[PDB]
């Protein structure tokens, strides 16, 4: 029907899944694989 | 967005008859501060009523209810999601618009507050009537089976799960649900695999959730004293590889450091799952997980302050506020007066909503043994305290019987228990002891108190 | 609707249990209460105050239940230490403590005839002690996970269980059998209480569905969305125009049993809500919770 | 080690009893996982704050990673491993009072922990157990550093 | 004592369900 194509087309929504997973903070993985490679090294 | 915003900077200091300004204030603002968007709709209302006597549109009253949703006004959302359908049902002329469509976007969010206003009974309603306009709607017919899921997980609910994926099979958070199902009884540890490998294909593919859910039924596999096996350390490995790769792919994944921590603390890499964990905690402290995995990490200090603190955090939700898991990761270091005498009070409680468990009933009496040996061993204590402790040693003895009858336990047997019961009957021998030097104790207070009315005599 | 009267740390412990006599007969004029600290104050109600009438010590582990026999002021309290115990609440003496020998024994049901004290059991049946015998009478082979809730009528010819698996077994005490099984609920049954009438049954749940079955044709009398909380416990008035239930929010609801409608909620306790009892004329309602203090909403 | 106290925190006041100062301002702001409350002075010139900025707070016996006792005179020019480079607003300053409940018979359940950085004022102020690194005159470092969320 | 107290002291992590967000048009 164009009742599924006339709400899909105009809804805005603004979070799901992915947005929950990520962090909004700046820890990016430099600061974390840093020490996931140091700690395989001492192994 | 950015040069939007740079642009509506510019509209909204001078007024060349802003009328729509605001609009395009509130639909770039509903990402950012939720406030915003709730002034600019505010602002917005009123400006749509000086040029002429017009009604506001729905679509405006109802994404300022949509926004205050998401806030404690859920009244005030109610009413402004009723306006939005008086006024979308008075669109009899609107059909290019579609005032249907917003009615039905309204009648959404409405039901979604009245499953939230714990007014289950009027969103059943709500999304039967979508359902009878409009069958090929998905989330009316999934958080009809989400309301059904609270009673049980063998309800219509899944059946109506099942059935979404039918109609759409690429909806992957119907898919997911569908993984979630199997979650509930996690005797599909392995065989979840096959369920979620399904919409791993590359047209899905980069989707972190799926990887995740992977990531968590391969953790599960951990905890097993098969590691010596060459068997846990592999699944350890595979699971940093998933991590690792969720991490590449998004940096800012926190669930993926998570996990990595986890497993670094299975490594006993307490500090390296410190630290990560606090990573975790800086970016959102606020999900279940930390709560619990942080205090695990601190109890290991075997001093900890924290750990009880976050326990009490995490159980501050209506969720579980009695809850068994989170006296059962307490119950350490049980050896202080308000560790032991207060850990029986939580135990109870803990016991007084799942008494069926054998590790609350096991667990109370070895801090029962602990306490009656820390003060049936030497000490020269309170009289009445003796008295209580051979009523506290009876109990425990009962217990230890009453445990030792029960087939199933921990996953452990308990067939260790006649050391505990060893324990009783020295604990016993004790109790007969210092009740004798109670007696003494007795006579000696007794003496004294007569050797001072005789001083007070004397003057 | 509002409260009448607080008192402030009435315990110093939670309080798991309060009962108040609904007769017209004096066993209405006191209070009983069951707290974690082994405290069972028995409270007067005098002067439309909360005076503290009697301090029963003794229960080794904290009260689970308090119930007073509705022909007596005499009042069953029973802990997990599985030695119930039984109190003249105009005197404040221990009649007896029926020793169940293991450690196994839930909250109490004393018969309207105030005769006979049904108690559940890991093993899931119903154990009905007798009040003046102690000795286990006869027991319903109903067996099953565990009897977190058992309730008897006011004019005694229905009994109902709550199981951990939302299994209502409604028994009958005027011969011993189990007639129905209403398992509309798969969540572990807390509390339930009769009707006035003995008509329709409560049924308290962790889904937070307050659902009200009947007993004549043991049928579903309709839904109810009462909490998102656990709903802890649920209490007729004797005038049986409302019952009002206790959640795991700090909130109680005045719910209509006629139009199933809150007609209002309190919102003065610092804690989860235990439980909640009306008075002889379904007016003042005691609450009690976490927060070891106890509440008197007006209901005029 | 030399970390006495750590947590999250959030402003929630600044000056409620109007600006006294035009460089330093009141804040007042509470911890999250223990709850405890603070009233701190910061320098609101070179390192501002508004209500609702979230931060972690170190206070620090040491500022040297190792643990070292500092002599608490002021040298530049050092290498050694040190906490404030992984912060933004560091204060150095003597602990000057610690209030608490005190029964005559039973011990204070919360401690007030009053210290002064060398004139600009902080009371953290909580369940005893989280103030049990203070004890009065002693010399300590605040090690706040804002949260980004 | 003999022991400590026995605990299947497990670093667990959940996922979210999907937020199922209030559809702005």
């Amino acid at each position: 029907v164009d009742v599924t194509r006339d709400i899909v087309s105009r809804e805005r929504v603004w979070r799901t899944r992915t947005t929950i997973l990520q962090s909004t903070g700046k820890n990016f993985s430099k600061n974390i694989f840093a020490i996931l490679q140091s700690v395989k090294a001492r192994e | 967005r950015d040069i939007a915003k740079g642009h509506l900077k510019k509209v909204t200091e001078q007024y060349p008859d802003d009328v729509e300004a605001w609009i395009e204030l509130a639909q770039i603002l509903e990402q950012t501060d939720i406030q915003g968007a709730l002034s600019a709709y505010g602002t917005a209302t009123r400006i749509l009523q000086e040029k002429v006597q017009a009604d506001v549109p729905p679509e405006i009253l109802n994404n300022v209810g949509a926004l205050h949703f998401r806030l404690g006004n859920l009244g005030e959302a109610k009413k402004y999601f009723l306006a939005s359908l008086d006024r979308a049902k008075a669109e009899a002329e609107h059909d290019e618009h579609y005032y249907n469509a917003i009615s039905v976007t309204t009648s959404y969010n409405l039901a979604r507050l009245y499953e939230a206003m714990c007014e289950f009974h009027e969103a059943e309603k709500l999304y039967k009537n979508i359902l009878r306009e409009h069958p090929n709607y998905v989330d009316c017919y999934l958080r009809l089976g989400a309301m059904a899921r609270d009673k049980g997980n063998f309800y219509e609910a899944s059946d109506w799960f099942k059935e979404a994926l039918q109609i759409n099979q690429d909806h992957p958070d119907a898919w997911s649900l569908i993984g979630n199902l199997h979650l509930a009884k996690q005797e599909w540890g392995p065989g979840q695999k096959k369920f979620e490998r399904i919409l791993k294909q590359p047209s899905t593919q980069s989707d972190t959730y799926s990887m995740l859910a992977l990531g968590n039924v391969w953790l599960q596999t951990l905890h097993q004293p098969t590691r010596d096996r060459e068997k846990e350390k592999r699944h350890q490995d595979r699971a940093l590889a998933i991590y690792k790769q969720v991490l590449r792919n998004d940096a800012k994944n926190l669930y993926a450091a998570n996990g990595i921590g986890a497993v670094l603390a299975h490594k006993g890499y307490f500090r390296e799952a410190r630290d990560v964990f606090a990573q975790v905690r800086e970016a959102t402290a606020d999900i279940s997980d930390v709560w619990l995995n942080l205090a695990h990490i601190y109890v290991e200090q075997k001093q900890y302050i924290s750990a009880v603190q976050m326990y009490e955090n995490c159980l501050r939700k209506f969720y579980k506020h009695q809850n068994t898991e989170v006296v059962l990761y307490l119950a350490r270091a049980l050896f202080k007066c308000g560790k032991l005498q207060e850990c029986k009070q939580t135990l109870l409680k803990a016991r007084h909503v799942a008494p069926s468990d054998t590790v609350l009933m096991f667990n109370v009496a070895l801090v029962l043994q602990r306490l009656a040996t820390s003060v049936l061993k030497d000490e020269k204590s309170n009289l009445k305290e003796v008295l209580n402790a051979v009523k506290e040693l009876e109990l425990a003895h009962r217990y230890f019987s009453y445990l030792s009858k029960v087939g199933d336990k921990m996953r452990f047997d308990l067939a260790l228990a006649a050391t505990e019961a060893r324990q009783c009957s020295d604990l016993l021998s004790q109790a007969q002891y210092h009740v004798a030097r109670a007696r003494k104790q007795d006579e000696e207070e007794r003496e004294l108190r007569a050797k001072q009315e005789q001083e007070k005599e004397l003057l | 609707y509002g409260i009448l009267f607080k008192q402030e740390q009435a315990h110093d412990d939670a309080i798991w249990s309060v009962a108040w006599g609904t007769n017209k007969k004096e066993n209405s004029e006191t209070v009983v209460t069951g707290s974690l600290d082994d405290l069972v104050k028995v409270w007067k109600w005098r002067d439309e105050r909360l005076d503290l009438q009697w301090s029963l010590e003794g229960h080794q582990l904290g009260v689970v239940s308090v119930d007073i026999s509705h022909t007596l002021p005499i009042a069953a309290s029973s802990s997990l230490d599985a030695h119930i115990r039984l109190w003249d609440l105009e005197n404040g003496k221990q009649i007896k403590s029926i020793d169940a020998g293991p450690v196994d024994a839930w909250t109490l049901a004393f018969s309207p005839d105030s005769q006979y004290l049904a108690t559940g059991t890991h093993v899931g049946k119903v154990n009905i002690f007798g009040v003046e015998s102690g000795k286990k009478e006869y027991s319903l082979d109903t067996r099953g996970k565990f009897i977190l809730s058992i309730a008897y009528s006011p004019d005694g010819k229905y009994l109902a269980s709550g199981a951990i698996d939302g299994i209502i077994n409604i028994f009958d005490i005027a011969t011993g059998k189990l007639l129905h099984t209403l398992e509309g609920h798969a969540m572990p049954i807390r509390s339930l209480t009769f009707s006035p009438d003995s008509q329709l049954l409560v049924t308290a749940s962790d889904d937070g569905y307050i659902k009200i079955y009947d007993v004549q044709h043991a049928n579903l009398a309709g839904t109810l969305s009462g909490h998102a909380s656990w709903v802890l416990n649920v209490a007729f008035c004797p005038d049986d125009t409302h019952f009002v239930s206790s959640s795991s929010d700090k909130s109680v609801k005045v719910w209509d049993v006629g139009t199933r409608t809150c007609v209002h909620t309190f919102f003065d306790h610092q804690d989860q809500v235990w439980g909640v009892k009306y008075n002889g004329n379904g007016s003042k309602i005691v609450s009690v919770g976490d927060d070891q203090e106890i509440h008197i909403y007006d209901c005029p | 080690a030399g970390i006495l106290f750590e947590d999250i925190f959030d402003v929630k006041d600044i000056d409620p009893e109007g600006k006294k100062f035009d460089r330093v301002s009141r804040l007042h702001c509470e911890s999250e996982s223990f709850k405890m409350d603070l009233i701190l002075d910061v320098n609101i010139q070179i390192y501002p704050v508004d209500l609702g900025d979230k931060f972690r707070l170190v206070i620090a016996s040491t500022l040297y990673e190792d643990g070292t006792l500092d002599d608490g005179e002021y040298n530049p020019t050092d290498d050694r491993p040190s906490r404030a480079d992984q912060f933004e607003y560091v204060m150095y300053g003597k602990v000057y009072r610690i209030e608490g409940d005190e029964t005559s018979t039973e011990a204070a359940t919360r401690l007030s922990a009053y210290v002064s950085y060398g004139g600009l004022l902080m009371r953290l102020q909580g369940d005893a157990n989280n103030l049990h690194g203070f004890e009065v005159d002693s010399r300590v470092y605040l090690l706040m550093k804002k949260l980004a969320f | 004592e003999r022991s400590g107290v026995v605990c299947r002291v497990k670093y667990c992590n959940s996922l979210p369900d999907i937020p199922f967000d209030p559809k702005f048009i």
